Formats: structure tokens, C-alpha cells, sequence
């Protein structure tokens, strides 16, 4: 769960293809089962892959299990990184969980106090507006 | 005497597929980039997805992958220009709405 | 989920026609199933299409799934963009959800803090009056 | 001997339709515009919808 930064753009492609593509970029050797799912659409910018993966799982796709050398996977939206300069990322977690409800979309907390969201643009926009708005009362030091 | 030897050899491989189809029939779906080097993803006129990267090939003209952007993919293809075999430096864009004859 | 801006005017037309028309404008290649629904009426101004689409779905019409190159769709009112200059769009969400109730109509939040409404004119008018009224206490800085 | 070859070739295509009907019979329903170029939507005297754009007939 650490990698080079990437931009994932997938317009109506088999998750098996996204997976292989992700193995062809040295993001492990990835192998699915045979019939995992189908086709998905995502479009990410500035996301390390191992995350864009965790995030792909949550879209439609699978869960991942690693053997070590190989990993087995079994059965636009966009991603944007939000810097949080002023507040701690965990203090947002209550409010951010509360927008999601039983929706799709997710939020991932990276160690360097940045939030990452996959979702529809409309749920991304909401999550950014709240994260920045709460960040903004934290900049008045 | 041939059925009773109940024998099937299933299809799961590449057919060697895209070298049997023409390059302007193929449509760029997506691109992946990370530590494992950049790789393009492309769609057949038969609706299959493929994954190809710099130094690999696709299409009947043997279109060699030479560049990979986020929006587009430069390849070097093999056309018979007036009887000479020449290089054709095509760039396959991503798939939006489009129409031609 | 990003496109050129458009105005959708559909007076008693098959959603399959609106769809094809939407593919003929390079808004993907759109293909339905066979028998999706029927005929609908909408009239939008200044809406990017990929939104006027999400919005068309909610009217009567379908949900959309994208393969990548092609998209499959399976089984006046107007649209107006409200700028929100002063407030965040998400703060309106509680009040705007509360007018809708179990009605038709919807609200979409774009990333650039603009609200977009499809509905009957009478529900659009209500939503605009509330969005502008709450925007107006926010301009007195 | 012709029915027992149970054979049907269904209608789903254009009939080549609007070039068989007169222009003043056709009514403009709507127009779509976006990155895929502008396209008009028009109604037959038979109540079908069509989609046509600049350079088409």
C-alpha cells in the first residue's frame, strides 16, 4: 500500500483489463479469478495506484488478497486529493461519514493528512466544499 | 469412436486477435500509468478490451506503440504508400462522440 | 461527467431519439436496450449535456451504464443554473431537500459551487427563490 | 413446404422513411446541441421521431 502517483482514466473497460494494466505498470503482478464482475468507468488524477485500486474495489469491483509476488482478486467519477493544511484529517471523519450515508463514494485518509475521495463529481464537490470550509476556520490562527 | 473420447480444448487465449483487425477500427478506452510503466487500453470493433504499452504492437499494419498520453496514444504503423512500405505515425485519441464514413 | 454546454429542448420525443441525438453531438456513443420507456418532454438552457442527461434519467428515463466507448442505457420543465456567489452549495442541501419531499424535481451540485435544478417551472421557481434568498444574507459581508 | 422453414425477417430499420414523405408534413419536435455537433429532432405525419444534422437530408 504505497506506489508511484498516477492518473487513472477508464472509459467503459473490463476491471480485468484495468487490473492487467495495473500489473503492467509494476503494481504487483495482479491476477483475477476468471469471472469477477464486468466493465467499469472511473477517472482519477494525481492518485497513487495502490489507492486508486482500493478505490476501484469500492466502485463495483472486487476485494484484493496478496500472496506476495502475485495478488489474487476475487468476486465520470473522479478522484481528487484534498490537502488539509490546517486541521487533522480525522476531525473531518464525522461530517464526511454523515454526507455519504448509504451512498457511493468513499473517503480515504492518507498518512500525510490528505483526504482522497472517489465518487461521482456531485458527491466529490460536496465533500470538497465541506473539507475546505472546515479547513478555512482552521487557517485563522 | 471420436465423440466417446469426449474431448474439448477451450478458448481463453488471444486469437492472435488485433493483428487480424485494422488500426482505424480500434478505439482508445483508457490509459493506466504507475511504477510498472505506462500502458494504454484499447477496444476492438468486436468490443473486446486490450492492454498494450511502449514497444508492443496492435493491428494488421503492426502499429507499434511509441508514445502514451492521457488523452491519446502515438503509434508507428506500416502502410503501402503508392507501392512502398512506409511508416505511418498515427495518434489514437480517447473515445468521445464522433462520426465518419 | 464533463461536457460542452448546451440547451436541451425536447417537445414530446422518444427518449431513444434524445439519446441518439445526444450521441450525434459526441456525447459518447449512446445505445439503449430496445424497449426502454417511451416519450418525454424537457427544456433546458445553459446545461452541459452529461448533466442534462443525469437530469433526463430522473425525469422518466433510465439509468446509464458506460462500457467506455459506448454506453448502454436500460429500463415545460426546465433547467436553470443558479450561481451561488456567497454561500457554499452544500449548506443549501438541507432546505432544498426539504422542499422536494417525495416530489419530482431534483437538485445537482456542480464542483464550481453552482446549483442546477430540473423540474416543473413551479418547483424551479421555489428552489430559486430559496437559493437566492439564502445567498442574499451571505452577500452582506 | 415454405411455412415449415419457419422464417421471419423482423422490421427494426429505417423504411428508408422520410425520403418517402413530403417536407411540409414534418414537424420540429426539439433540438440537441453539444460537443458531438448540433442535431435537430423532427416528427413524421406517421408520428415517428427522427434525428438529422447539418449535411444530412
Amino acid at each position: 500500500y504505497r506506489g508511484k502517483r498516477v492518473s487513472f482514466e477508464f472509459k467503459d473497460i473490463d476491471i480485468q483489463n484495468l487490473l492487467r494494466v495495473i500489473a503492467e505498470i509494476s503494481k504487483k503482478n495482479i491476477v483475477v479469478a476468471d469471472d469477477v464482475s464486468g466493465k467499469v468507468t472511473i477517472r482519477l488524477r494525481n492518485v497513487p495506484w495502490d489507492q486508486a485500486l482500493d478505490l476501484v474495489l469500492r466502485t463495483k469491483a472486487l476485494g484484493k488478497e496478496e500472496f506476495g509476488n502475485i495478488i489474487r482478486i476475487a468476486p465520470d467519477l473522479m478522484v481528487n486529493l484534498l490537502p488539509v493544511n490546517y486541521a487533522v484529517a480525522a476531525d473531518m471523519a464525522a461530517r464526511v461519514k454523515d454526507v455519504l450515508s448509504e451512498r457511493g463514494s468513499v473517503t480515504v485518509d492518507q498518512r500525510t493528512n490528505v483526504l482522497i475521495v472517489k465518487d461521482v463529481r456531485s458527491n466529490t464537490e460536496r465533500a470538497r466544499s465541506l473539507v475546505r470550509s472546515l479547513d478555512t476556520q482552521t487557517p485563522q490562527v | 469412436d471420436e465423440l466417446g473420447p469426449v474431448n474439448a480444448n477451450p478458448v481463453a487465449a488471444c486469437n492472435e486477435p488485433l493483428c487480424s483487425f485494422d488500426l482505424d477500427q480500434l478505439k482508445l478506452v483508457a490509459v493506466v500509468t504507475g511504477d510498472a510503466s505506462p500502458v494504454a487500453m484499447v477496444e476492438d470493433p468486436a468490443g473486446r478490451g486490450h492492454i498494450v504499452r511502449r514497444n508492443t504492437r496492435m493491428g494488421r499494419q503492426g502499429g507499434k506503440v511509441t508514445q502514451i498520453l492521457r488523452d491519446s496514444v502515438t503509434v508507428t504503423e506500416v502502410f503501402s504508400g503508392n507501392g512502398e512500405i512506409i511508416k505511418n505515425p498515427v495518434t489514437l485519441q480517447l473515445k468521445p462522440d464522433a462520426k465518419q464514413d
